[PDB]
């Protein structure tokens, strides 16, 4: 499955200051049923991250902090965290900003 | 309660007066409003420049914070009434707190929220749902801000049989995380960030009270046209290596109230006797 | 030429002197940067406002028309000193002419539009054009407003050789319609709208000088990640009986230099020297 | 053809306070082949419309005012008046602001 990630709301800073990120995933986990998005954020965390872990995910789970968007759409009604992602899928990974 | 227009005021209006929706009737609306403002630095100044511009009838402005001895509230006030002499302004020259959060809000018609401070944020809400007024809640850090306006129209605590607008715990659940924060202290900030933001919250705020949106609806359901009960979170990435992007503004629509809400949800154990005693203490840092 | 920063400045910067791509190497373009203002009421005092604010070296305006005696050009100037005392303002106490602008535009590194007439909006991106420098227009009437980023990086006239920025001319081909004009004095102005775009503007001119935007590339093309060559009109539509929407902010990518543009295209009968004797007489109306 | 119709900067003031507009089409124009963008605006100026005509198109043609997006992509390059439309496009209809 090839779909486009993105990030905003100063997590970017993390992955050298790049939002948009397109890479092909297998289809297949390596338990051998369908991709999910605890998958996603297992890949990204591991691979694609540039920094040093506490800031995007801690203790095996995403930091409260950040809102996960599949297509624009609530994660937690989509899936949470057990999701089959999509063929053309778009994740949009946005850190809360709680300063003014 | 004014029902005419000094040649003073229309003289000053008419530049938007002739505008659609913003009629001698249209205007009254904004002359009448009771606006709040919770912060006076950083996106407090705009959000108070384009208010006070607009001829909101009073404006309120809440910092215990001085300037980089003077009171950033003091010093703001003296320069909006050179934009505008002719609204009230109204300084709270100290720091809302529990204690007296709940008394700072009961006037006020419309809260803007710049306080920079997570448990600051999540408290507004909590009081904003409890008294039951709109909250046009606003953040800006660095190079990224965002945008959203909770709680309008205001529906009672706990009412979850009716397509109802979102509270800020509602939308932002559970975080704030406790080391991912940065503070506009912390983190620096960008002059057009914050600006945007803050001129788009008195435009929210402002479009509230001249379309009168925080009026509860006639059984009949809200609009959807509105984007109230179903409000977009607008971010606001601003990128100093590249022009303006297709992805610089992206509109994030949001759920209307999560019936399971700690606050303005089905058997909430909130109560503004509470956060007065330090009920749900904001220890959540 | 200031290859050093004062514990003054240091002070007044460090706020946003610790973001990403704005070290002290970031501050000083700022600071030896030359911003130029074309139209002072509206989008000029916003403009200017985050500028100043943002320490830019000089900051131009020009505008002819007083306030409702007293120049606005002068009336703004008074207030940004209190915003930054430390930049050099320059008013240009009167009104831009084909006479003239040739004149006015030669000193500086970037180029603001805010003049609110067609005429002269044209008349800009010519001169602009012919003497090379980067353009930041936008607009605003009533309702709605939009923005968008020309001739940057600054690409000489008829070099449609190589993938080139876009002048006015060659986006808004030929309109300027002649009875479908409306003016912010005809037709009102919303104060959120005129404010956005105005902060925005300043926005762009700031980008453009701290990451070094109107420097030509390396044989080598330009990054279209930057947005320069293929730059978004932004438009902005404020809906007041409506919140913030998914279709608020849309962002219409826009075509490279159009080979066969009148003014900065191959075969261009453009001459700086035209314009001053009045040669393409801006009567298209 | 169904496809979405949108207007802005200060046009949608003619079609009543109205942004979007969904109305299916004949895939066949008046004389049997496939509708072109100079039927929408004939159909669209002549029925859609709510106001009097002068601001929209005169002399069988738009005013130069207006620029026309088909996928948010140029209307010049694609087909320029004379663009076969497809089954779900969108076409946009802003006024350029010259003031200030
Ligand atoms: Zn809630
Ligand atoms: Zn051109």
């Amino acid at each position: 499955i090839p779909i486009t990630v993105d990030f905003s709301g100063g997590l970017e800073m993390l992955f050298d200051n790049q939002r948009r990120h397109s890479i092909s995933l297998p289809a297949k986990d390596t338990e051998g049923k369908p991709v999910t998005i605890a998958f996603l954020i297992d890949y990204i965390c591991k691979k694609l991250m540039k920094d040093p872990t506490d800031l995007f995910v801690l203790d095996n789970h995403i930091r409260p902090g950040i809102l996960v968007l599949i297509n624009d759409a609530d994660w937690e009604l989509e899936g949470e965290e057990a999701y089959e992602i999509q063929p053309n899928d778009n994740i949009l990974f946005v850190s809360t900003l709680h300063g003014g | 309660t004014q029902k005419s227009l000094s040649k003073e005021e229309i003289e000053r209006y008419s530049r938007q007066m002739i505008v659609p929706g913003m009629g001698k009737e249209g205007q009254l609306r904004l002359m009448n409003a009771k606006v709040l403002i919770i912060g006076a630095g950083g996106l407090g100044c705009p959000a108070a420049q384009y208010l006070a511009g607009a001829g909101v009838g009073t404006i309120g402005i809440v910092d215990g914070d001085s300037v980089e001895g003077m009171l950033k509230v003091d010093s703001l006030i003296t320069h909006l009434i050179e934009i505008n002499p002719l609204p009230v302004y109204v300084p709270y020259r100290f720091d809302l707190t529990p204690q007296n959060a709940a008394q700072i809000i009961k006037p006020w018609d419309v809260i803007l929220d710049c306080t920079d401070n997570p448990a600051t944020r999540y408290l507004i809400s909590d009081v904003c749902v409890l008294l039951g007024k709109p909250l046009v809640s606003a953040a800006s850090v660095q190079k990224s801000g965002q945008l959203i306006v909770l709680n309008c129209p205001p529906t009672p605590q706990g009412v979850v049989n009716k397509k109802a607008a979102p509270c800020y715990r509602c939308c932002f659940k559970k975080p704030p995380p406790p080391s991912a924060q940065t503070s506009k202290g912390e983190a620096g900030i960008m002059g057009p960030v914050v600006g945007m933001m803050g001129v788009a919250q008195a435009g929210e705020a402002i479009k509230i009270l001249v379309s009168q949106l925080h009026m509860p609806p006639k059984g009949e359901e809200v609009s959807p046209e509105k984007n109230l009960v179903q409000p977009t979170l607008l971010i606001y990435t601003y990128d100093l290596n590249s022009a303006i992007g297709p992805y610089s503004f992206r509109a994030l629509k949001m759920g209307g109230r999560k019936k399971d809400c700690f606050a303005c949800g089905e058997n909430s154990t909130l109560t503004l006797d509470g956060i007065k005693s330090g009920n749900p203490n904001y220890v959540q840092q």
